[PDB]
């Protein structure tokens, strides 16, 4: 009553950590949806080999100070935006670049001081699941990446400061939150034994099957 | 006219709460039929998988670590015995049935264990296996594990013994007599052990596996 | 008048009109082994003019009692009812008063408020432990708190009557009959790790007798586990 | 369109709101039926406890606290006398009914006594039960306290008297008679007090009790 | 009518106070919920021998600026996580540790200047009731604690700031308020005479039984 699929894999998990700065180096945060970050998600979601699911992304964005010289600081309540890439869509290469404006990903606008903002995704698989494992190579005529379908694309996803709160520097952290909705799932396969070592791929270094004993009687 | 209670204005990870579409109006692929639907984790939990029973030493990074020696060449010596544990046992830690345990914190169920005697069609004999209810320690001498719950299987005529635990335990296997081989025949066998849930089992308290880092 | 009850092989003679006093209106039922259903006489403890008082843990009261003994050994976990009946037999010329009372999960304070007491201290095996009219010294010691106006557990001994109880009176009564369910959080627990009632008989209104009379008057106490069941 | 009133976003603290769970589709254990299930706290409050009546002294400190000596040699002398009050008097202080009443500041209701003469068989004589109404102060001599509501008592006949009382007052025992006994009998008695709630009982606005430290 | 243990045992009450800096030596606060610390609502919870609740945790976080001497501290608003330990949870080492993201922790985050933030708990009682009274030793061959049963086991409670407000230092306090729901009693048993000494055990120091008066007449 309590092990169904559902109830195993519908937990809020963060899966992202990164900072955007109102003035400096890095104004911008950008990381490609992926369920394969996080170990911990990875590991329940690779029980299957077929899962289909729906998305229900949360973020919390906390800004702070910074150590500078400037005086006479006066802030102004800060506003973030969101912007939500399908795949295949424009990719902003800078801050202040013209595609933060096109009316086709669908940005969210924040005000400090609210309830987090959270916006839902339906399933964009152009296949009838996303495949955890995929045994070929991407490329038709071959000479492609082995195990890399580009059926499970989710899209990418952008955040940046709108308005500069203050002269003085501000530094703000996003945390996304995974929450798979309406989970299918399709032909179990066993528990990964070895340790994960890259997120691209299942090269792993090879384990003992268990941990040892003294004596086979004991 | 409308008051906000303590409550509003959170984030409480795990509720359920209607969620504003990113993406409306768009079509969402009709799903077809996929072979083979899990709808339940216990389903997993009913496959009988291999035990590593012998994880002495290098075995466990050899194939070797799921065979049982049974030797010709010795009566009351043992075969081999571990506990009734399926949770935080090393035996039963990376089995089909313990790694879906090491995801819940509570569970009630059965044990069935299922041994497969791989040895020459000419070998015969006959070992004791005797099942110590929690309290008691493992016994010592054969009589002893005989005094308790116990099953004296024949490889000479079935090849394949179930045992059904009820309600940790021990198991323990005795050489009750010799393997028997005629001329041309290998007296030195193995045994191989299966584990899976049987009749109810339930898991409560979803927790964080131990074998992540 | 007299009469007798059989239980098992073991007999009894109690009054006609034994006044029980049903634990919390419920008889002890099965959950939902016959031989162990017998009268575990225990032994008779000398009532004086200034003995403070005595307890017995009932599960602990029948460890080393054949057959009861035996089964709370090898098997785990189970449960037991009781029937605890304590028979004091005193002339017309004596006089005092008795509170016969079984207290559940009775837990006992220690001397030293820094540790908890040791299991010899606080169990009583085949006797009874008994109280102490003086405080206990507050040492390096593992002793339990035997404060008689406290009971041990740390209340007014007065009030200790919430409990099901019954006042045996040297004047008009004689006897007292307590039926005692089982009562735990969990269906089934280890009789030996944990001990469920504590039996506790003190004696309010002192014993007292003219020159000439029994020094002493003997109590008796006798337990009877009613619908047992193991694992 | 809503408008937020007055007492929004407050935190007071006796208030009875839903709650998010934190842990939902989690399951609660059936609960077993255990013997003995308080509903109401009066159901404690009627049964009888002894009183320290003799709280004098060093007594308190001892287990003669509870006994109230009753000499034969020496009419009019009297035996006990205290203020009726089960709320702030010492007496009634750390009784069952007492120590409830002390969590509550209204209460309207019955009090009953029962007094248990605990001497030898052969012991007889006559006991003067006198309780004074409120307005009244607490008599003097015995023919003031017969002249009120009064009882008789008789111990060679009946062991244990009971007293019910209206709506504080006071209650005076007097010795009508002293104590004769045959020889070979000890003459000199105790007797013990039970207090209890009786017929209706009511207890108003919830305190903290004033015994903590 | 209002004597119910209901009304009896449903009143909101303080059972912890502690305090966590921004930055500091102390960065987070730890309490594992035990209703033993609180004497008044501990003395009422010792009517009962066996007792079953649910709870409904609502906290009270309050910031306050230190005495620093540092200048233009421009402040950001503060946001405070609770992570709630289920029995058997992983427990944060430390306040940045990897715990803080574990999805079976059901942590709440809250911004403050807003309504306090409320969750409530279910009875997680293996067995089939909290005992209050054990009388017997929690290791099942002895060797154990007395009076020690495992079965009342609640769970811990972890807060921290999740971001840092300003470059001067801030210190914040939070006060849990324990609200038992759908209260059951069992065997009722007398009220404690003596005044408690440690919350760990019911080791007490002798008590006279009442106040004592001049004569017994008076």
């Amino acid at each position: 009553s309590e092990s169904t699929i559902e109830n195993f894999l519908c937990r809020s998990a963060c899966v992202y950590f990164t900072e955007y700065e109102n003035s400096g180096a890095k104004r911008y945060a950008e990381w490609v949806l992926t369920p394969r970050q996080a170990a911990q998600l990875r590991r329940k979601l690779e029980f299957f080999t077929y899962v289909r699911f729906d998305l229900e992304l949360t973020f919390v964005i906390t800004s702070t100070q910074q150590p500078s010289t400037t005086q006479n600081q006066d802030a102004q309540i800060l506003t973030h935006q969101i912007m939500y890439v399908p795949p295949g869509g424009p990719v902003p290469d800078k801050v202040d670049s013209y595609v933060w404006q096109t009316s086709t990903n669908p940005s969210v606008f924040w005000t400090e001081g609210n309830a987090p903002p959270r916006m839902s995704i339906p399933f964009l698989s152009i296949g009838n699941a996303y495949s955890n494992f995929y045994d070929g190579w991407s490329e038709f005529s071959r000479n492609g990446v082995y195990g890399i379908n580009t059926l499970n694309n989710m899209g990418t996803l952008y955040a940046r400061h709108v308005n500069a709160g203050s002269t003085g520097p501000i530094k703000s952290t996003i945390r996304i939150y995974f929450k798979p909705k309406h989970v299918k799932a399709w032909i179990p396969r066993p528990p990964r034994l070895c340790q994960y070592e890259k997120a691209k791929n299942v090269n792993f270094q090879p384990s003992g099957v268990t941990t040892t004993r003294q004596s086979i009687t004991t | 006219p409308t008051m906000n209670t303590p409550g509003s204005c959170q984030f409480l990870t795990s509720d359920d709460f209607q969620s504003p579409s990113a993406m409306p109006q768009y079509d969402v692929t009709p799903e077809m039929r996929i072979p083979g639907e899990v709808k339940n984790l216990m389903e997993i939990a009913e496959v009988d998988s291999v035990v590593p029973v012998q994880n002495v030493g290098e075995k466990v990074n050899s194939m070797e670590a799921y065979q049982i020696p049974v030797r010709s060449n010795e009566s009351g010596t043992q075969v081999f015995g571990f506990p009734l544990q399926p949770g935080y046992s090393s035996v039963f830690s990376r089995t089909l049935l313990g790694e879906i345990l090491n995801y819940y914190t509570h569970w009630s169920g059965s044990i069935k264990l299922t041994f497969m005697f791989c040895g020459s069609a000419m070998a015969t004999g006959k070992f004791l296996l005797a099942y110590s209810p929690p309290g008691a320690g493992a016994p010592t001498k054969r009589v002893d594990a005989m005094l308790g719950t116990h099953v004296v299987w024949d490889v000479g005529l079935q090849s394949s013994c179930v045992l059904c635990i009820p309600w940790g335990g021990f198991i323990t296997c005795w050489y009750q007599t010799n393997i028997v081989v005629p001329a041309d025949a290998q007296s030195s066998c193995y045994i191989m052990c299966f584990v899976s849930a049987c009749n109810d089992f339930s898991v409560r308290l979803l927790k964080d596996t131990p074998f992540i880092s | 008048r007299a009469r007798s009850i059989t239980l098992g092989n073991s007999t009894i003679t109690t009054q006609e009109c034994a006044n029980v006093v049903v634990g919390y209106g419920v008889w002890p039922d099965y959950l939902k082994d016959v031989a162990t259903c017998r009268f575990y006489t225990l032994d008779s403890v000398q009532w004086q003019k200034t003995s403070p008082g005595w307890w017995w843990k009932l599960p602990d009261a029948l460890s080393n009692l054949g057959l009861f003994g035996q089964n709370m050994q090898y098997h785990y976990l189970g449960r037991t009812g009781y029937t605890v009946h304590v028979q004091c037999n005193a002339s017309k010329f004596h006089q005092g008063c008795l509170l016969v009372v079984c207290v559940p999960e009775a837990e006992m304070g220690c001397a030293t408020l820094d540790n908890t007491p040791s299991s010899a201290e606080l169990l009583g095996g085949d006797s009874a432990k008994e109280f102490a009219d003086k405080p206990v010294a507050s040492g390096s010691n593992k002793l339990v708190q035997r404060v008689v106006y406290n009971a041990g557990m740390g209340v007014g001994v007065g009030n200790l009557t919430i409990f099901p109880h019954q006042w045996i009176n040297l004047r008009t009564n004689n006897s007292a009959t307590i039926v005692m369910p089982y009562t735990n959080s969990v269906p089934m627990d280890n009789m030996f790790r944990h001990n469920n009632v504590t039996l506790m008989v003190i004696p309010f209104v002192p014993l007292d007798y003219c020159p000439g009379s029994t020094t002493y008057v003997p109590i008796t106490v006798t337990i009877a586990p009613m619908c047992a069941e193991y694992n």
